[PDB]
RNA sequence: GGUCUUGUAGCUCAGUCGGUAGAGCAACGGUCUGAAGAACCGUGUGUCGGCAGUUCGAUUCUGCCCGAGACCACCA
RNA sequence: UCUGAGAGUUUGAUCCUGGCUCAGGAUUAACGCUGGCGGCAUGCCUAAUACAUGCAAGUCGAUCGAAAGUAGUAAUACUUUAGAGGCGAACGGGUGAGUAACACGUAUCCAAUCUACCUUAUAAUGGGGGAUAACUAGUUGAAAGACUAGCUAAUACCGCAUAAGAACUUUGGUUCGAAUCAAAGUUGAAAGGACCUGCAAGGGUUCGUUAUUUGAUGAGGGUGCGCCAUAUCAGCUAGUUGGUGGGGUAACGGCCUACCAAGGCAAUGACGUGUAGCUAUGCUGAGAAGUAGAAUAGCCACAAUGGGACUGAGACACGGCCCAUACUCCUACGGGAGGCAGCAGUAGGGAAUUUUUCACAAUGAGCGAAAGCUUGAUGGAGCAAUGCCGCGUGAACGAUGAAGGUCUUUAAGAUUGUAAAGUUCUUUUAUUUGGGAAGAAUGACUUUAGCAGGUAAUGGCUAGAGUUUGACUGUACCAUUUUGAAUAAGUGACGACUAACUAUGUGCCAGCAGUCGCGGUAAUACAUAGGUCGCAAGCGUUAUCCGGAUUUAUUGGGCGUAAAGCAAGCGCAGGCGGAUUGAAAAGUCUGGUGUUAAAGGCAGCUGCUUAACAGUUGUAUGCAUUGGAAAC
């Protein structure tokens, strides 16, 4: 919402993104790549969970799931 | 004081069939008009068909407009339902809550391929014993030719099976009701001494948990948003645990005002027309196709089987049948919903006639009700219309 | 709005104006003196601020101080 | 969290017995085998010193089973006065009701007493519980309650359940009380002190 | 009031009839707590009687323990 | 509630007075490579968004809807 | 007596400097993820943005004219105040925009300040008069409103009188930038009511009034003090500095006017800069301190913007008035309204922030003799896993161990797992039935008696009665009170750092990813499956304040080789001073004096079935003082 435009991190496998679509950003540190420093989560404000994250579901969007 | 809307005789949803603009808005104006000169609960309309911006001066109006006119005898529901190029939606799903229908034709302006869809819905849905009305009867020259045309509607009616010759064509003047003459006056008393008859109040009990089809949305200035619509089911009472339920995820709420068109209720029994405004919601969470209910109710839903006998051409089905990745519209009460198409067994196409029980998901769960007359169309033809048969996901 | 601060002002308006006629029915005496510097005057203004400075028209406080500055004045001879 | 379910398994693990040592005695040649599916000739390599009081924090509670922050609270709360207070805090971990329902003949089970108490069937000095985290003096009175005085179940557990010198009961009267302040050595003699007090001041 | 909800609780002040309690006081007079009226209260009385001497109207509440104080009975002296 | 606009191969996009699936990258056999680049052709996939007439035809003409992109209707 | 834990992280390997990460708490927290209760507490970071509605300050005929009306035949009784007139309107709630200041706080003085209203002390309540709001008529326009006139009240306005006293001038006398006083002059109070009494006269009570005169209170000011970053900010300042003459405040002040002098300030840092409500306090640390000044408390500000002014005791006033206005809105076009930083409520925004909730019971504020009445103060109630506390999701029996996961892949054996099944039992809660709170033991009010001048009692003082006060409540609380194991775990991680491994797939891809780091094809570092290990109606994410970080070292660091002793020197100031004498005695510390709030800390406990807490008792800091000291 501010002027200022930032790399981020698709979360995990996958990705659930539309290209111009809004959403919420996250911490977490990335050794792999220098200068890098940002995460975003999925499954928040048009994306759709970390699908079959099936031993995780915090910050995913991932509900806790049925059996 | 809110003017709060007094009840002193049962509601009734009514609607209207035929045509805008035929004296059909203008009956909505002038039957007012009478009113408030000999009726109570029963104010006079001359233009206050109106309450949008743009919509004023191109009479041929986008929106249905839901008010409420009562006599001493019956109150009504009534509702400027549009058939235009775009807007015949407006009056289409109406047919289905407006608990009755006021067939009006024109003395100046004929009888419409409106008037035909109309009359096919009417019946597709089923609702019997329809009343007509020859408006705009302000030209003369009616003797003789109110019989021919008395006719052709008879056998426009006809085509579906309302009654016939025992529904009677009151004849009438529009403008000479809206001028307000007692000869004129006695025709739009007759237009209501064959309404009541052969009309009925339909008693929906006030204990079923709630259902409402959604017609209209305001977030009123500093108290936020109301959200009015028909009440199908059981009353709507203080801050009462609601869920919106309908295409969308479930949210329970608590209410925050009432209002019956800007003058509130007491009690929103069933078959109300209720203004709620909320515990803190929004227009643009709720639009037109949605629905609301007490919960421990019916909850939404995507995929069902349907037992449905499809209309023919002649019925106003497509030029050409429907196959397997054809995508109508069901006509859910407030909603016309593309869906998928997985007919019966033994049909590949549904052909004229052909009483099939197609399978079919929605693209957004729906809190589905069996034995709901509900309809389909597509391009601007009807193919289907019927009650709702097994409930799937 | 309040019940009593408009009739407040319905009330006090006309009580200012009559405390802008005495006032001045005063400031004219002050002038006076200025040129009647003499126990006459001093006495005549002496009793009319005993009116006010009893009252809150005029203040003990101001009203001392003007009047000994005045008699410091008249002190002169 | 309120209730484990599960004991045996605890001990499957720690090799120890809630009871002295009859917790796992013979199911059919009882086998302490720690659980799950990645040890049986498996042997300790992996002890550490934070593991250890791990281990020893888990051995106290899991026989006397202290959630987190009530347990912390208590810590701190024998904190405020000043001392020797490490064998005072013990004896008041043990003054918990459940813990005096255990020891005092007549709750053969921790699992009975709590739950006994929660549902308060114990009438005590002027007051009836629903809470198994009241506190106790030497000689504090404690009566059962005539809707469980005479219950087959109660009337077993009153007959035989674990019991302390250090508290008497009338069984003629089922009514006992927690008598005297009592000693380490009437205490079970496995777990540390140092380890879990100065791990706590965590806040 | 104060104290846990359900449990008030009312120190025993002098404080100005005019301005907002919890703002400046003239002094505090020990306490009893409003919940029961049966006494708790830890007053000092001498510096009551100090303001008084010199000008003070208290509340209705507090004619209550006047009476069992018997105020009167006391400073119709200095009105003597 | 409709509309303004998007729907094509794997992505995106082309679509002679309609004629099919056509461009860029994915894409990998084979070349190289201190190792793998960058770099050379390969490839191939194609119901052309989903349904309705239709000429040696409806993917292009259109009818309807779906949803991606903009607006018209709280509300003197 | 208080009271402080470290883990790793640069290589072939070692040692050492160093960072770096980790390992904690804290939140107004927010996210995911799901989510029982009970309690306790709290709940727009945003825009001092916009804002429907109500509420958020009224009282007072026993202050009155009049108005209106009622009962009564009337006479009158009786009612309601639109109007007058008085007090409350400057209380309060919000907000902290804002400011670098005497602001905040502290010490302080006010020989230079005010303080309507109690308290102290009394001097009294004498003589008139004029007046209108109201009401009326008519004008005026849709309105906004305005305008003209007929008639009145009052304790509503002006004089008349006295004036204890008091205030002043004036001479004298007092005293350590003042007072006490002797003497002249000047000059000033109100109003009636009720109630009793008495034929009256007159008195008496009492409401109220006028002045002195205490208090008490605040307000105001001053000041040291101490209270951010900024030297990649050094010259600054003209009522400005100083003096008069005058205005002049509540009072002191160029505070202001004139007038007369040129002065005042500075690197021990002006000016300049960014930020900003403050204080008690809030968390983290062993602390100094960091850390912030969530919430709350007290000081100060602010009310849409920018101006005014009355008003009184008080505003240039957050629901005052007027002005220029922002801008919305209304109008007929002639004119106006408005200002939620009162409440909830909405819109905007955000990641987001509870009900357009009830009660005068109680506290309270006010006004009212009296009843009273209000009171989006106050108390409540409600949403929310926002925090915190308490507490569920059954107790025992019960196996070479149910099936079955899972493996081993051996076909076993185990795990899963008393966990199961199965029985005995269990009912807080789910769930009955009812009892059934205090809080009101206040307080008015009428009696009762006693008290007291006044006696002529009214009226004023003590004790009893009951009139009676509740949103809460019905609930709280209780009833071997019914049924009923019924009514109820998710969550994370498992290479090392640091707890927690089997299997699959898979092979530097996918991906893990606080740090070292795992993936280029046999993964206890990917993912899933199982298991293990973690907490639990929560669990994890993220954020930040701090711990660790003594990671600037007064405490508690150095400057040879890991930056680190400027080339050197002179060098004012400054920092830093040999010895024995004396005096002073600042610090220095002690001893005493008051202050440094509440709250909260800390400790003591009462009530919290234990709780959180709330209270309860004190505690301490320093300031300022008194008293020493002679050690430095």
């Amino acid at each position: 919402t501010n002027g200022f435009e930032v790399l981020t991190y698709i979360p995990g496998e996958g990705h659930n993104l539309q290209e111009h679509s809004v959403t919420l950003l996250r911490g977490g540190r990335v050794k792999d790549l220098p200068g890098v420093r940002y995460h975003i989560v999925r499954g928040t404000l048009d994306t759709v969970g970390v699908e079959k994250r099936r031993q995780q579901r915090s910050a995913y969007g991932a509900k806790k799931p049925k059996a | 004081a809110r003017e709060k809307f007094d009840r002193s005789k049962p509601h009734v949803n009514v609607g209207t069939i035929g045509h805008i603009d035929h004296g059909k808005t203008t009956l909505t104006a002038a039957i007012c008009t009478v009113l408030a000169k000999e009726g109570k609960s029963a104010a006079t309309r001359y233009d206050q068909i109106d309450k949008a911006p743009e919509e004023k001066a191109r009479g041929i109006t986008i929106n249905s407009a839901h008010v409420e006119y009562s006599s001493d005898k019956r109150h009504y529901a009534h509702v400027d339902c549009p058939g235009h190029a775009d807007y015949i939606k407006n009056m289409i799903t109406g047919a289905a809550q407006m608990d009755g229908a006021i067939l009006v034709v024109s003395a100046t302006d004929s009888v419409m391929p409106q008037t035909r869809e109309h009359i096919l819905l009417a019946r597709q849905v089923g609702v019997p014993r329809m009343v007509v009305f020859l408006n705009k009867c302000d030209i003369a020259t009616d003797e003789e030719v109110q019989e021919l045309v008395a006719e052709e509607v008879r056998d426009l009616l006809t085509s579906y099976g309302f009654d016939g010759k025992n529904t009677p064509i009151i004849y009438g003047s529009a403008l000479k009701a809206l001028e307000g003459d007692p000869k004129w006056e006695a025709k739009i008393h007759d237009l209501m001494n064959a309404v009541d008859e052969w009309i009925p109040t339909p008693e929906r009990e006030v204990d079923k948990p709630f259902l409402l089809a959604i017609e209209d949305t305001m977030t009123i200035t500093g108290r936020g948003t109301v959200v009015t619509g028909r009440v199908e089911r059981g009353e709507l009472k203080v801050g009462q645990e609601i869920e919106i339920v309908g295409l969308r995820p479930i949210r329970k709420a608590v209410v925050t005002g009432i209002e019956m068109f800007k003058k509130e209720l007491d009690s929103a029994m069933a078959g109300d027309n209720a203004g709620v405004l909320l515990r803190g919601v929004d227009r643009k969470e709720v639009e037109r196709g949605q629905v609301l209910a007490k919960p421990g109710s019916i909850k939404p839903h995507k995929k069902f089987k349907a037992e449905i006998y499809a209309l023919k051409k002649e019925e106003g089905g497509r030029h050409t049948g429907f196959l397997n990745g054809y995508r109508p519209q069901f006509y859910f009460r407030t909603t016309d919903v593309t869906g998928s198409i997985s007919l019966p067994e033994n049909t590949e196409m549904v052909l004229p006639g052909d009483n099939t029980s197609i399978t079919v998901e929605l693209i957004a769960p729906i809190a589905c009700e069996k034995g709901s007359k509900f309809s389909i169309r597509e391009g601007g033809r009807t193919v289907g219309a019927g009650s709702v048969t097994e409930v799937l996901e | 709005n309040i019940k009593s601060n408009e009739k407040r002002l319905r009330q006090n308006i006309k009580r200012n104006l009559n405390n802008k006629g005495q006032k001045t029915k005063l400031k004219t005496n002050v002038k006076n003196f200025h040129k009647e510097i003499n126990l006459d005057n001093l006495g005549n203004v002496y009793s009319q601020a005993d009116r006010l400075a009893r009252k809150g028209i005029i203040s003990t406080n101001r009203a001392r101080r003007l009047k000994s500055r005045n008699v410091a004045v008249l002190n002169k001879t | 969290m309120k209730y484990t379910g599960s004991i045996f398994k605890r001990s499957r693990r720690l090799g120890f017995s809630l009871l002295e040592n009859n917790k796992e005695f013979s199911k059919g040649k009882k086998r302490k085998t720690i659980p799950g599916q990645h040890g049986n000739r498996f042997r300790s390599s992996t002890m550490s010193g934070y593991a250890q009081q791990l281990q020893e924090k888990q051995r106290m509670q899991y026989m006397y089973g202290i959630t987190d922050k009530q347990f912390r609270r208590l810590f701190r709360l024998v904190l405020k006065q000043r001392g020797n207070l490490a064998v005072n805090l013990f004896r008041v971990l043990e003054s918990r009701l459940d813990n005096i329902v255990y020891r005092m003949g007549f709750a053969p089970t921790r699992r009975s007493a709590r739950q006994l108490v929660n549902h308060g069937h114990v009438l005590l000095n002027d007051r009836t519980v629903d809470t198994p985290s009241i506190i106790l003096n030497p000689g504090d009175k404690v009566r059962l309650k005539a809707k469980t005085i005479k219950i087959p179940i109660v009337k077993a557990a009153s007959e035989s359940g674990v019991v302390s010198p250090f508290v008497e009961t009338n069984n003629k009267t089922f009514e006992g009380t927690y008598v005297r302040f009592p000693e380490r050595s009437e205490l079970p003699a496995g777990i540390n002190e140092s380890y879990v007090v100065e791990w706590y001041k965590r806040l | 009031r104060m104290g846990r909800v359900h449990y008030p609780t009312y120190r025993i002040v002098a404080v100005d009839s005019r301005v907002k309690r919890d703002g400046k006081y003239i002094a505090l007079i020990g306490h009893l707590n409003p919940a029961l009226k049966e006494n708790k209260c830890k007053i000092d009385e001498a510096v009551a009687l100090e303001w008084l001497n010199k000008g003070a109207k208290p509340t209705d509440t507090v004619r209550s323990l006047f009476s069992q104080t018997g105020l009167w009975k006391k400073f119709v002296e200095s009105k003597k």
